[PDB]
């Protein structure tokens, strides 16, 4: 059940095309890392000296990148995605080194313990694995096997996951309402902390693994004694579900954001003096404090919008609190707009899209291009204005989960759409005008660089897709199976992968020419 | 010095429900103030005037509802559900001579929401449903108040069957849940004791012990729910003896002022509230007599 | 010809931070035939302990009832139960049946033990089941009250006073040595209050109903003396917990169930809190000093039958344990720690019956199905918990570390 997907995007896409899920920081190189709902992990530069913060993009995963962890002093980065994978990256040189495929559902969170270079992946498959970062980064193609280690316990899907610095407590948070705790060495269950009435998206542990801060969708933050296996305190600073938390170096002050949109610094010892730092534009998904100064100077914040703000906490000591501290950001990283709507047109070739700015635009699916921006124009009126009396059957599917256009071609309807070359827009001095197959005409423009589809030819003649367009061979509701760019097809290792991954049904009309 | 009805064949379904309905203080008022209402008013007038044979009712009912015509037994909930909104679309018709809430809807009517939630968005979408009966499924050694929480359990859309979130613009986990939003003036609780356990290609009776209090609040409530702590008082219950759907005998239990009253077929008997604990259900479950509750009528305090 | 045979279990252990508690069925007690009692709905199996000064070391004794029968044996805790076929005393009540009972802990020794026994008629008997010899039969004539007795207890520190309580929503004080009337004896008022009355016996001689205590609407389900003795906690079918100063005969404080009416009650071992099971499936936790609700506990699928603090797992940080058992056949254990007790420290009427949203809602540490029948007995002891269900099996759960001894 092997599909073929491809993406209609610019070669770089230097901005987040969708709302950011997770933030690391590397204080040696003053770089941010964003992890995007738009599949892409970008590296930034937090020098306000620089005008152009962008540095690189780190591109492999197919769905959302739900969480990231930076480790080995910024050398290595670990990513977890709705595409069910856990990926190991070289964060200096910005490229993916390994894919771990041991989860069975979205990998939803990642936890890190510096002092042993240990990470844990967890998610909707209710499972939690433990990974020694050092063995991951020595994965070759010859000593490529890793030995897997999990934790029994969770009875429902996991949404959050924290380890202490020492690598001696790990806490899962979950839709089970209840926090579960383990010792990562032995894997022994240590306790369950009953208390929250809802899912738990946020978890923090002090360095010693003796206290825990938990943020939940019940709208409360909780401070836990792991010694007295019970809840010490319960702070209700928000109206709505708390989905992110940071803490200061002494575990006295908790920064908290979520759906509410308001972000507060709260003093655990004195709740009634909370400073409302800001009301963000969107729901807060994650935060990361600037840890180069005690009184933490700054907090970076991610939301469902593609724009990533910093906020300074300059006046915290002298600043229900109705009045902000900051009313505008310190820095900004800018965000690209997201395609929120799609109409296939009657010809099953032109797509018409609306984005997060209400910028309508006209796209050729077959050739895999934009054609024209049409600005803040009405969309359903423009549907009409581009009506064409004709009927073509369905041959592809669209989805917008990345916020970029992602076209998918299943075996079943891919070819059920013949259109005659003249009204399709392809001339000839002959006036040949045969009934061409749009789906099949697409498959060979995608694998146009691949030698196995190359005597006295290269392509299907009538059109080329852009050479940067990424092609994705996936599985029905399944694992992403191989990924490349259109132009890269001719590479040595890549033709070997295309042999063992391209299904018979695409061999049929790209190699053999049967349909 | 008492009242009663008469058992022609298997009229106990009519008998029990009718008595139960007559002891609902706001129904009894509006049932006689002013078709099948014409015989219900003819019999509710005939009891306030004074063992009455409710003839006019039985063959009158056995004509214009052919499902009842049989002489075989009859599920007392089917009758209750029918009787009640047979009346309401007559009170709708007499309004259409001269989509508006009738006087049956002022009493037995309530609403409940079907909530759906992105566990990611945390955004939440409602689809309401009006009801007259609340039909609640039933387990061994339990309370209606537990069984009511089961009604409002959380179904979880996940894995290969995840939910497309409009806002999340993708496939996410979600929780679907039913909750009472508008509570009725009279909460009628049906206990689903008759369950088509299709091993045999048949129905079976569940003689499980389900306890019910005389005073009642609901925990199920919507959150946007309008009057969520309506205290209730047990007005009347329909017990039911026997061991199957079609060999049963229905009985009523009733409150008017202090006294509590049984109505077997004809035969009335004053019994103290202490005596309602016989009608909870069986533990050891000999599948035997299981004299046991079935339709519970709770009335608002306010 | 032939036919073909076409075609859920109880838990025997739980863990808690302390360790693994284990049901020990070799320490089980029941009728000697071991046949499960056919719970009729009629009236509850109950258990009562006493120590006879531990004259042998084997000084603990047990008494329970099963409809018409009533037994009395040597209770050997987590050791092999005493031979069930050879009681120390049996009793068969072909008339009205037992319902509750209580030993006097004070006048109690190898040669005599006073035990009084309530019945479903209203009677209260006074056996001494080691010598068999005596009896008494208070309210034999059914003239004081004809309703079934629900709770009977010797007064703390007394030898001769005791208290009984009936489905009528009344309680009566009795001296052992006095004697009941030939006719339904008269009273005149002593105290009057909002929802209770105490009358006192108008008689020119010493006649038993020393007094009659009237408490709210509906049956008085259970009462309980404060550990100190000074106060009395009363739960009634109208759902009020009414706590009284016993000596003063005045009303210390009240509490109302969210709904339903309250079925059991008990005191923390330091008499600082009361917990309360009822017909809303909940347990409630009440502060004596502050006269206020401090937590509810929702864990039970049916009505709550018995509640009891565990003296041996209670207490620099303050922590109580209590347990409940229900008509759902399940045992729940609970923890009261400082976050629920003292939220505000540094690091009809609804305002004596708080909103659900305003009071905390606790979760059980455990919640195990431990019998086929509805449960009726929860008792905490130095070496083990003791449970029992309507089908008359008296179960003994070894505490972690209390199963085996060495010296």
């Amino acid at each position: 059940k092997v599909q073929v997907s491809y993406v209609i995007r610019d070669e770089v896409e230097k901005y987040n095309r969708n709302g950011v899920n997770a933030l690391q920081l590397d204080p040696a190189l003053n770089r941010l890392f964003t992890a995007g709902r738009d599949s892409i992990i970008r590296i930034w530069s937090v020098n306000q000296h620089k005008q152009d913060p962008y540095i690189a993009s780190m591109e492999h995963h197919t769905d959302w990148v739900n969480d990231i962890v930076l480790c080995c002093n910024g050398k290595t980065l670990i990513s977890a995605s709705s595409d069910t994978t856990v990926k190991v990256w070289n964060a200096h040189k910005g490229f993916c080194m390994s894919t771990l495929r041991t989860h069975k559902d979205y990998v939803k969170a990642l936890a890190y313990a510096k002092d042993k270079e240990l990470v844990a992946s967890a998610g909707l498959d209710r499972q939690i694995f433990l990974w020694d970062v050092n063995t991951l980064t020595a994965l070759t193609a010859s000593n490529n096997t890793v030995t897997t280690s999990s934790l029994s316990g969770n009875k429902d899907s996991i949404y959050s996951l924290a380890m202490n610095q020492l690598g001696t407590i790990i806490v899962s948070g979950s839709t089970e309402k209840v926090l579960r705790v383990w010792d990562p060495r032995t894997c022994a269950k240590l306790m369950k902390l009953k208390g929250h009435t809802d899912n738990v998206k946020a978890l923090l542990l002090n360095r010693d693994g003796t206290q825990c801060l938990s943020g939940s969708s019940d709208g409360t933050i909780r401070l836990w004694s792991l010694g007295q296996q019970r809840c010490i305190a319960t702070y209700r600073v928000h109206d709505e579900g708390v989905w992110a938390l940071q803490v200061n170096d002494a575990f006295t002050h908790v920064y908290s954001g979520g759906r509410d949109r308001k972000i507060y610094c709260t003093d655990l010892r004195n709740p009634d003096i909370r400073v409302l730092i800001c009301e963000e534009k969107a729901p807060v998904l994650k935060m990361e404090l600037d840890r180069s100064a005690d009184p933490p100077p700054a907090i970076w914040v991610a939301t469902t919008k593609s724009t990533v703000n910093k906020w300074t906490l300059k006046g915290i000591h002298n600043f229900n609190p109705i009045t902000p501290l900051c009313t505008q950001p310190d820095q900004v990283i800018k965000g690209g707009a997201s395609i929120i709507q799609c109409h296939i047109l009657n010809d099953k070739r032109h797509i018409l899209t609306k984005d997060t700015n209400n910028n309508v635009a006209y796209w050729d699916v077959l050739k895999a291009c934009k054609v024209e921006d049409l600005g803040k124009v009405d969309f359903e009126d423009e549907i009409k204005k581009r009506f064409k009396m004709v009927y073509v059957p369905n041959w592809f599917s669209v989805d917008l989960k990345t916020g970029m256009l992602t076209i998918t071609l299943d075996e079943s309807d891919c070819f059920a759409a013949w259109v005659s070359a003249k009204d399709a827009g392809f001339s000839s001095p002959d006036g040949s005008d045969p009934k061409l197959n749009l789906g099949g005409l697409l498959l060979q423009a995608l694998l146009e660089y691949w030698p196995r589809t190359h005597e006295n030819q290269k392509g299907n003649g009538y059109f080329q897709v852009p050479p940067h367009t990424p092609v994705i061979f996936g599985e029905a509701g399944g694992r992403t199976l191989f990924r490349l760019l259109c132009r890269d097809s001719g590479g040595e290792t890549e033709s070997m992968l295309l042999n063992e991954t391209v299904p018979q049904w695409v061999i049929d009309i790209t190699v053999d020419k049967n349909m | 010095h008492y009242f009663g009805l008469v058992n022609f064949g298997n009229t106990c379904y009519c008998n029990s429900v009718l008595q139960a309905l007559y002891f609902c203080r706001p129904f009894r008022e509006k049932v006689l103030a002013y078709s099948l209402l014409t015989c219900l008013a003819d019999l509710f007038h005939s009891i306030a005037t004074q063992v009455i044979p409710p003839k006019k009712f039985i063959t009158r009912l056995r004509k214009e509802n052919e499902l009842f015509d049989n002489y075989m037994q009859q599920d007392a909930h089917e009758f209750l559900n029918y009787l009640l909104n047979t009346i309401a679309d007559i009170l709708q018709e007499e309004r259409k001579q001269e989509p508006d809430p009738t006087w049956v809807h002022e009493i037995f009517q309530g609403t409940l929401t079907n909530e759906t939630r992105c566990l990611t968005c945390e955004t939440i979408s409602s689809k309401d449903e009006d009801f007259l009966d609340l039909s609640v499924d039933v387990e061994q050694n339990t309370s209606i108040t537990h069984c009511l929480r089961g009604f409002s359990n959380t179904e979880t859309l996940c894995s290969e069957y995840k939910y497309y979130c409009e806002e999340c613009r993708s496939k996410q986990e979600a929780h679907k849940r039913m909750k009472v939003k508008k509570l009725p003036m009279i909460l009628a609780l049906h206990l689903k004791r008759f369950k088509y356990m299709d091993q045999l290609h048949r129905y079976t009776k569940l003689s499980y012990r389900v306890v019910f209090p005389l005073e009642l609040r609901l925990f199920n409530t919507s959150g946007d729910a309008t009057n969520p702590d309506r205290m209730y008082d047990l007005v009347a219950v329909v017990v039911h003896c026997g061991s199957g759907p079609n060999r049963g005998h229905y009985i009523a239990i009733v409150k008017s002022h202090d006294f509590w009253l049984l109505f077997d077929d004809d035969i009335v008997e004053k019994i103290d509230a202490q005596a309602i604990e016989e009608f909870y259900g069986l533990t050891s479950d000999i599948s035997k007599n299981s004299e046991s509750g079935y339709i519970l009528f709770y009335q608002s305090r306010d | 010809m032939a036919t073909e045979g076409g075609g859920n279990e109880i838990k025997t252990q739980f863990t808690t931070r302390e360790g693994l508690y284990k049901l020990l069925p070799h320490s089980e007690y029941s009728r000697p035939n071991r046949v499960p009692f056919n719970s009729q709905g009629s009236n509850p199996v109950r258990v009562s302990f006493v120590n006879l000064n531990d004259q042998s070391g084997n000084g603990d004794r047990l008494c329970f009832n099963v409809g018409r029968e009533l037994y009395f044996y040597i209770y050997k805790g987590v050791r092999k139960a005493a031979d069930l076929s050879k009681p120390i005393d049996k009793r068969i009540y072909k008339g009205t049946q037992p319902t509750c009972h209580d030993f006097n802990h004070l006048t109690a020794t190898a040669e005599s033990v006073s035990l009084l026994v309530g019945f479903s008629a209203g009677q209260v008997q006074l056996i001494d089941p080691i010598k068999k010899e005596t009896s008494k039969l208070f309210n034999e004539e059914r003239l004081i009250d004809k309703s079934r007795v629900t709770c009977v207890k010797w007064v703390p520190g007394s030898e001769s006073l005791f208290l009984v309580a009936h489905s009528s929503g009344n309680m009566y004080l009795y001296n052992v040595e006095h004697t009941c009337g030939t006719t339904a004896p008269h009273y005149q008022l002593l105290k009057q209050g909002e929802s209770f009355a105490v009358h006192t016996c108008k008689s020119k001689s010493t006649r038993n109903p020393l007094l009659k205590w009237t408490v709210g609407e509906g049956a008085l389900n259970e009462f309980a003396f404060s550990p100190d003795g000074k106060f009395l906690a009363c739960v009634s079918q109208d759902g009020f917990l009414r706590v009284f100063n016993f000596d003063s005969v005045e009303l210390h404080g009240t509490m109302k169930s969210y709904f339903g009416g309250l079925l059991c009650v008990c005191w923390s071992p330091d008499g600082k809190y009361i917990v309360t099971g009822g017909e809303d499936d909940l347990v409630t936790v009440w502060s004596f000093v502050d006269c206020r609700v401090i937590a509810r506990g929702h864990g039970h699928k049916s009505w709550v039958s018995v509640v009891a603090f565990d003296p041996y797992t209670t207490s620099v940080s303050v922590t109580y344990r209590f347990g409940s058992v229900g008509q759902d056949t399940q045992l729940c254990l609970w923890d009261l720690t400082e976050d629920i007790l003292f939220p505000h420290q540094p690091l009809l009427g609804t305002p004596l019956c708080p909103r659900m949203e305003d009071v905390p809602l606790l979760e059980p540490l455990i919640c195990k199905k431990i019998a086929h029948e509805r449960l009726t007995v929860l008792i905490f002891l130095e070496d083990c918990i003791v449970t029992a269900c309507q089908e008359g099996f008296i179960c003994t759960w070894g505490r972690p570390g209390k199963v085996v001894s060495f010296n």
